[PDB]
RNA sequence: GAAUGCCGGCAUGAGUAACGAUAAAGAGGGUGAGAAUCCCUCUCGCCGUAAGCCCAAGGGUUCCUACGCAAUGGUCGUCAG
RNA sequence: CGAUGUCGGCUCGUCGCAUCCUGGGGCUGAAGAAGGUCCCAAGGGUUGGGCUGUUCGCCCAUUAAAGCGGCACGCGAGCUGGGUUCAGAACGUCGUGAGACAGUUCGGUCUCUAUCCGCCACGGGCGCAGGAGGCUUGAGGGGGGCUCUUCCUAGUACGAGAGGACCGGAAGGGACGCACCUCUGGUUUCCCAGCUGUCCCUCCAGGGGCAUAAGCUGGGUAGCCAUGUGCGGAAGGGAUAACCGCUGAAAGCAUCUAAGCGGGAAGCCCGCCCCAAGAUGAGGCCUCCCACGGCAGCCGGUAAGGACCCGGGAAGACCACCCGGUGGAUGGGCCGGGGGUGUAAGCGCCGCGAGGCGUUGAGCCGACCGGUCCCAAUCGUCCGAGGUCU
């Protein structure tokens, strides 16, 4: 497995042999090792990547000791790439090749306290015919006396996004190195701006 | 949702709303200083800096522009000859918002002072 | 888009005038058509002596929608009329001569003699 | 009877709860000539079940009849 | 709707444990740099009238 | 109010 | 960073200039690159652009033509590589920027309302006398 | 100790619903122990076959002026039927 | 019976399996294809219409299929109220009559506020023996699970022909799910323009109010979106069901079994995605502070830290979360670009005039991408270890 942290860009879309092909950007590098977890010491393998240089004046002691027994910059962000130990001191976008699959986790935007209609598609109620007060609500949400509860995990309405979400298998369309850019086909979660993660996909 | 829009609603409709804008904008150019809410005093500095900066400019369309907006000929006339002189060399930033300590009694609404700068 | 009670012009000369889709042809339960898929329509208005009369429950394929249809290259091509040439169950059409434009799409869902016959394909 | 399919449902009209809840209601399908009888008549499932296998019988042998005649 | 209605009195020891959360917080103070009076921050001093370390209105 | 008749 | 810095960075190796400046109310042929179960034809597509949506190197605009007495409407993309060329075939003037109405106007209305642009005509004509 | 008992008092629901037309407010100045709510000025909005004016019925001092703010006023009140 | 609201529909499902489909099988009066019958199998799926209040049923057009049942014939403090089930009226019928009818016909008040359990979301408290900032393991949960057509194999096997495979390999769909806004298409309450009537500024000109909570109309950025886009169902490993075997006694033969081993399902475990150490069994790692002063406790002042307050935020009901706070680009202004509208005012010229032309793609100009300390995040305050026993 291969990751490397990201800042989704913006959307567009190139052309590639006559065809309009919708694109994410994503400033993918670079990424500095900043601690290895192996077996021994953690019980498992990943690679603990930085990313984005902070202002050193905003970096309380404790995190600035666990910069300094790695010999790196003050970053903005620490995040684990689980079974990954790259090869060298630092992870950039040529860990991919355009035409490769890739997962991309992102957090989702945030509807906030979300209706039963947008978070879960429910069809509402009607809007003429008698309806009333119901056209966006979700109706029953049980039987009777047995079992006389609702069950866990019942559909309902209560806060949608702003949550980890991974779509699978993108085609890397492009990386252009000099900029520390990668182009995936399709979407991916969360605003621009947005903290990414890049890995290797995982299907087949 | 709300996500990346742009201005209050400050509980009025569109045409109340623009008519608080105005309103303020009168008073303010007129004592230089004023006494709202917080929510009001922020939401002025972007409604009266524009009238300030088409004062700067002078010309007869910022003044018909100006117009629509305070229509007071001699407001609109304190406006380009008195007023915009002062901010000639200021780029921007003709109107600061500072916060009042006590809260006003009969709602406890929080106050603030917006005033033109010097 | 074309769905049950949407009426479509017959760009042929089979009689028919107008065909109300009854059916989407394509697979269990798709809610739409578009252009180069078959519907099941029933005959709405047709002129004296035609080869299919009022009435009649027929085939056609789509040949033109109102609603754009989008295409790889990023172009996109939209038409004035939802319109249809009935087919045989051979895809074959049932009239002599095509009347109006017909979208590209048809050739590449295996609908050449339609393509053919129409005078201009877009 | 192993060509006779007999629906049970709902009657129609007045009855209150009672028509609201109960399998009055009795179709009787011939299933090789699919001809059917209907009875609501009374409340019973019991008596209009009987009462439409009486016509349904009476229904086909005039029609056997009929046949045979016209032979 | 059908009229919903509390079935039983809620207990001294429900009621009061709802108001667990009730009690208020103290206002924040800081004293002002120019008269030392305790006012909230990031306020016009009401006592002398200073901000930013000068006179912004009269008290 | 309907009725249980 | 700046992120729209960089998607214009990325869109920079595809937007084209080779293309004439057009108006909504112009007529123009666009000469489409289109393939045909085998090989690749060049298609005209002549009509009034009644349509020009900007968005940078996405742009697109909509050009609309009557088709065997039928109306059609196709939207390009500014900057596809699937076109070819794009002819003015004439300088028609509008008093807005999108030009829907002329879907429910005869011929005679059409001609009335988008008369020819003798400024932007004359304009055209000035240019090419670049010998 | 019970009678959906009787009279009274006090709880719960609860700091919850609500505060009575979506015609609409902003500022400055004054008064005062106290002001979103009283007075004054300017700006804004609402009615205008009315939401303006005049009668009759009914009401019965509610009229005017001074002095007041416990209660009444769905908040406040220096104001007020 | 000091009330357990009753049909159908709608919405929302969940369970059973006697299985409608899809997957796996045995038998066949199984040539092939297609069926019949029984066995395993409940993971997923199980369409849109006409009639009728209907349930049911018939019919149309499709489908892999258009399953059957339980849940107070699930679900009216969730909706409906066509039917049933009061009072009006009428027809048939019965009754001398008043009236009557599982006979018909037209009409006929469905109650804003959720206390507890439960459910969906979000916090506050304490705990997890020092006090802290990060990064994590994943016990255990949840999500998901469908399927068709065409093509190649191959017009091959099979069959007189008609027809027409297994196995394997491609491509394209439908419905559903998650995310997204580049494109397509919506909205876009004041972003631009045009228009009427009236009143006003200031007479012309140019404007402002009101005609909706946008007067009307043509457009429309960001955002939020589907009709638009990307992606998902797996693959794979393991153990099985029916079923088929290998070797093999008892029982010289035989036997899938009694000892042992193999193959074998859309199903089961894992695998994928999400939650998750209140996992009180409170886990792991990296890093930071450190034995302070005063009579397993108390009390002060501190450390690493944190909170308060402030500027804000595609975060959000509050709370939370996230970012910034002058050593600063956090909001506002200003500036440049994008974008929208589509050529402002004024002036000049042509026309008697309405107008037209030019200056001019001008003027205005929300949110988008940036820049710039012009304005505001001033100044600060308070918490916060000294580490139980073996
Ligand atoms: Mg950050
Ligand atoms: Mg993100
Ligand atoms: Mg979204
Ligand atoms: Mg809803
Ligand atoms: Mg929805
Ligand atoms: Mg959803
Ligand atoms: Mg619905
Ligand atoms: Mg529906
Ligand atoms: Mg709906
Ligand atoms: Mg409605
Ligand atoms: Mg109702
Ligand atoms: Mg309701
Ligand atoms: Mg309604
Ligand atoms: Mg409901
Ligand atoms: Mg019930
Ligand atoms: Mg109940
Ligand atoms: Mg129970
Ligand atoms: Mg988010
Ligand atoms: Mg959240
Ligand atoms: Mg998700
Ligand atoms: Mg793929
Ligand atoms: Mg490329
Ligand atoms: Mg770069
Ligand atoms: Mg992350
Ligand atoms: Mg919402
Ligand atoms: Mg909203
Ligand atoms: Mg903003
Ligand atoms: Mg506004
Ligand atoms: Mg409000
Ligand atoms: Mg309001
Ligand atoms: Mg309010
Ligand atoms: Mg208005
Ligand atoms: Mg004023
Ligand atoms: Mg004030
Ligand atoms: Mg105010
Ligand atoms: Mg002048
Ligand atoms: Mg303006
Ligand atoms: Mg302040
Ligand atoms: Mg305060
Ligand atoms: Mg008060
Ligand atoms: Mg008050
Ligand atoms: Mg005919
Ligand atoms: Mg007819
Ligand atoms: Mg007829
Ligand atoms: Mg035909
Ligand atoms: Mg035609
Ligand atoms: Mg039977
Ligand atoms: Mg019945
Ligand atoms: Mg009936
Ligand atoms: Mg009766
Ligand atoms: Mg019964
Ligand atoms: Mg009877
Ligand atoms: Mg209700
Ligand atoms: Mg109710
Ligand atoms: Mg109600
Ligand atoms: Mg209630
Ligand atoms: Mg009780
Ligand atoms: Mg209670
Ligand atoms: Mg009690
Ligand atoms: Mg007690
Ligand atoms: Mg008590
Ligand atoms: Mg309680
Ligand atoms: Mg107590
Ligand atoms: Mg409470
Ligand atoms: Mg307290
Ligand atoms: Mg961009
Ligand atoms: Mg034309
Ligand atoms: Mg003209
Ligand atoms: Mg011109
Ligand atoms: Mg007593
Ligand atoms: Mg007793
Ligand atoms: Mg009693
Ligand atoms: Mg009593
Ligand atoms: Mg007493
Ligand atoms: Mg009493
Ligand atoms: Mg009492
Ligand atoms: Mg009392
Ligand atoms: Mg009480
Ligand atoms: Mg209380
Ligand atoms: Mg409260
Ligand atoms: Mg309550
Ligand atoms: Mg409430
Ligand atoms: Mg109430
Ligand atoms: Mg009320
Ligand atoms: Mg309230
Ligand atoms: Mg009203
Ligand atoms: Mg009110
Ligand atoms: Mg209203
Ligand atoms: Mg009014
Ligand atoms: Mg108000
Ligand atoms: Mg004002
Ligand atoms: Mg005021
Ligand atoms: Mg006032
Ligand atoms: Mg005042
Ligand atoms: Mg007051
Ligand atoms: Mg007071
Ligand atoms: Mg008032
Ligand atoms: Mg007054
Ligand atoms: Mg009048
Ligand atoms: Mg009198
Ligand atoms: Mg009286
Ligand atoms: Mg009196
Ligand atoms: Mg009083
Ligand atoms: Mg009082
Ligand atoms: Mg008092
Ligand atoms: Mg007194
Ligand atoms: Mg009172
Ligand atoms: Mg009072
Ligand atoms: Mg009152
Ligand atoms: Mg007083
Ligand atoms: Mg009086
Ligand atoms: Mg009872
Ligand atoms: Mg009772
Ligand atoms: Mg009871
Ligand atoms: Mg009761
Ligand atoms: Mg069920
Ligand atoms: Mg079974
Ligand atoms: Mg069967
Ligand atoms: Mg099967
Ligand atoms: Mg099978
Ligand atoms: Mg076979
Ligand atoms: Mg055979
Ligand atoms: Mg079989
Ligand atoms: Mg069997
Ligand atoms: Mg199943
Ligand atoms: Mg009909
Ligand atoms: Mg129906
Ligand atoms: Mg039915
Ligand atoms: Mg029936
Ligand atoms: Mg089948
Ligand atoms: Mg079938
Ligand atoms: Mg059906
Ligand atoms: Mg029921
Ligand atoms: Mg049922
Ligand atoms: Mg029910
Ligand atoms: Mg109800
Ligand atoms: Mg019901
Ligand atoms: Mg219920
Ligand atoms: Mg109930
Ligand atoms: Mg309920
Ligand atoms: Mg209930
Ligand atoms: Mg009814
Ligand atoms: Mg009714
Ligand atoms: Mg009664
Ligand atoms: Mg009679
Ligand atoms: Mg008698
Ligand atoms: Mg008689
Ligand atoms: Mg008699
Ligand atoms: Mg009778
Ligand atoms: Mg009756
Ligand atoms: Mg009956
Ligand atoms: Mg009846
Ligand atoms: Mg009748
Ligand atoms: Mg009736
Ligand atoms: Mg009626
Ligand atoms: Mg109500
Ligand atoms: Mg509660
Ligand atoms: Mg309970
Ligand atoms: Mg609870
Ligand atoms: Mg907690
Ligand atoms: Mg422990
Ligand atoms: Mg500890
Ligand atoms: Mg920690
Ligand atoms: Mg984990
Ligand atoms: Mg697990
Ligand atoms: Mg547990
Ligand atoms: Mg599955
Ligand atoms: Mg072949
Ligand atoms: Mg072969
Ligand atoms: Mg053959
Ligand atoms: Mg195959
Ligand atoms: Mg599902
Ligand atoms: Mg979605
Ligand atoms: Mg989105
Ligand atoms: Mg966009
Ligand atoms: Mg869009
Ligand atoms: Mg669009
Ligand atoms: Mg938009
Ligand atoms: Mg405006
Ligand atoms: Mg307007
Ligand atoms: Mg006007
Ligand atoms: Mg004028
Ligand atoms: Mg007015
Ligand atoms: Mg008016
Ligand atoms: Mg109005
Ligand atoms: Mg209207
Ligand atoms: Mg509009
Ligand atoms: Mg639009
Ligand atoms: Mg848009
Ligand atoms: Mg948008
Ligand atoms: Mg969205
Ligand atoms: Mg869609
Ligand atoms: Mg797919
Ligand atoms: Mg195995
Ligand atoms: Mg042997
Ligand atoms: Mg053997
Ligand atoms: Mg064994
Ligand atoms: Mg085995
Ligand atoms: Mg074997
Ligand atoms: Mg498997
Ligand atoms: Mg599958
Ligand atoms: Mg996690
Ligand atoms: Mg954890
Ligand atoms: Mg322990
Ligand atoms: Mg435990
Ligand atoms: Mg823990
Ligand atoms: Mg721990
Ligand atoms: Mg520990
Ligand atoms: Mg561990
Ligand atoms: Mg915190
Ligand atoms: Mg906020
Ligand atoms: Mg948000
Ligand atoms: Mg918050
Ligand atoms: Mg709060
Ligand atoms: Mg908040
Ligand atoms: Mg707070
Ligand atoms: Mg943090
Ligand atoms: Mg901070
Ligand atoms: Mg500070
Ligand atoms: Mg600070
Ligand atoms: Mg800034
Ligand atoms: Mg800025
Ligand atoms: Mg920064
Ligand atoms: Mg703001
Ligand atoms: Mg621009
Ligand atoms: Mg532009
Ligand atoms: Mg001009
Ligand atoms: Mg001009
Ligand atoms: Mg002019
Ligand atoms: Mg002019
Ligand atoms: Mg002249
Ligand atoms: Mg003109
Ligand atoms: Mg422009
Ligand atoms: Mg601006
Ligand atoms: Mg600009
Ligand atoms: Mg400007
Ligand atoms: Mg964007
Ligand atoms: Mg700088
Ligand atoms: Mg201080
Ligand atoms: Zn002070």
């Amino acid at each position: 497995m291969k990751g490397i942290l990201g800042v989704k860009v913006g959307m567009t879309r190139i052309f590639r042999d006559d065809r309009a092909v919708p694109v994410t950007v994503i400033l993918a590098g670079p990424c500095p090792v900043v601690q290895r977890r192996t077996p021994e010491k953690d019980g498992y393998t990943a690679v603990q990547l930085g990313f984005l240089p902070q202002n050193p004046k905003r970096v309380n002691r404790p995190l600035k000791g666990h910069f300094a027994k790695a010999g790196v910059e003050p970053v903005r962000i620490l995040r684990e790439i689980r079974d990954f130990n790259p090869e060298g001191d630092t992870v950039t976008v040529e860990i991919f090749k355009p035409g490769e699959r890739v997962d991309v986790t992102g957090t989702s935007k945030g509807r906030g306290f979300a209706g039963v209609m947008k978070r879960w598609n429910f069809a509402g109620g009607p809007d003429s015919h008698g309806a009333h007060k119901i056209h966006r609500h979700p109706g029953s949400i049980g039987n009777r006396k047995t079992p006389g509860r609702v069950y866990k995990g019942k559909k309902m309405a209560g806060h949608y996004g702003a949550e980890r979400v991974t779509v699978m298998n993108l085609e890397v369309v492009d990386v252009i190195p000099e900029e520390n850019l990668l182009l995936v086909k399709g979407a991916v979660p969360g605003p621009n701006g947005g903290l990414v993660i890049v890995r290797e996909t995982k299907k087949a | 949702m709300r996500h990346l829009k742009s201005g209050r609603k400050l509980n009025r409709h569109s045409s109340h709303r623009l008519a608080l804008y105005r309103n303020q904008a009168k008073s303010l150019l007129t004592h230089g200083r004023i006494t709202t809410t917080v929510p009001k005093a922020k939401e002025l500095r972007g409604f009266v800096d524009h009238l300030i900066h088409l004062a700067k400019r002078g010309d007869l369309h910022a003044r018909r522009l100006v117009l629509r907006d305070l229509q007071d000929v001699k407001l609109v006339r304190k406006l380009f000859d008195e007023i915009a002189p002062r901010y000639r060399d200021r780029q921007g930033g003709y109107t600061r918002v500072l916060k009042l300590a006590e809260r006003r009694r009969g709602d406890g609404a929080p106050l603030a002072l917006v005033e033109l700068v010097e | 888009m074309i769905q049950p009670q949407t009426y479509l012009e017959v760009a042929d000369n089979t009689g028919a005038r107008k065909i109300m889709c009854i059916r989407v042809l394509k697979g269990s339960n798709a809610k739409y058509a578009t252009v180069g898929d078959v519907i099941v329509a029933s005959v709405k208005e047709a002129i004296p002596r035609g080869a299919v009369k009022e009435g009649d429950v027929v085939k056609a394929v789509v040949v033109r929608t109102k609603k754009e249809i989008k295409r790889p290259d990023g172009s996109a091509i939209r038409f004035d009329d939802n319109a249809a040439v009935i087919i045989n169950n051979q895809l074959e059409p049932r009239g002599t001569r095509v009347f109006g434009p017909v979208a590209r799409e048809l050739r590449e869902k295996g609908f050449m003699k339609i393509v053919s016959l129409a005078p201009e394909v877009l | 009877m192993d060509e006779i399919r007999i629906d049970v449902m709902r009657a129609s009209g007045p009855g209150g709860d009672g028509v609201n809840t109960t399998d009055s209601a009795v179709r009787v399908v011939h299933l090789p000539t699919g001809i059917m009888v209907t009875c609501q008549d009374s409340r019973s499932q019991i008596k209009n079940r009987e009462k439409a296998l009486m016509i349904l019988r009476s229904r086909l042998l005039e029609m056997k009849r009929a046949e045979e005649a016209e032979r | 709707a059908k009229h919903p209605v509390p079935k039983k009195k809620t207990s001294k020891a429900r009621r009061d444990a709802r108001r667990s959360h009730h009690a208020l917080t103290p206002p924040t103070l800081v004293p002002c740099p120019e008269c030392k009076a305790m006012k909230p921050p990031h306020t016009v001093c009401p006592e002398c009238g200073y901000y930013a370390g000068r006179k912004v209105l009269e008290v | 109010a309907a009725a249980k008749c | 960073m700046n992120r729209g810095a960089l998607i214009k960075l990325v869109e920079s190796r595809y937007v084209r200039t080779d293309l004439p400046e057009f108006r909504p109310g112009d007529t123009v042929r666009v000469s489409y690159k289109v393939k045909e179960g085998n090989r690749t034809r060049i298609q005209d597509f002549e009509g009034i652009v009644i349509r020009i949506r900007r968005n940078g190197f996405n742009t697109t605009f909509t050009v609309r033509k009557v088709s065997y007495g039928v109306g059609v409407e196709r939207i390009f993309p500014l900057h596809s590589p699937l076109i070819q060329k794009i002819d003015i075939v004439q300088r028609g003037r509008a008093r807005r920027a999108k030009l829907y109405f002329i879907r429910n106007l005869s011929d005679r209305e059409i001609r009335r309302k988008l008369r020819a642009d003798r400024k932007r005509i004359d304009q055209d004509r000035a240019a090419e006398r670049a010998a």
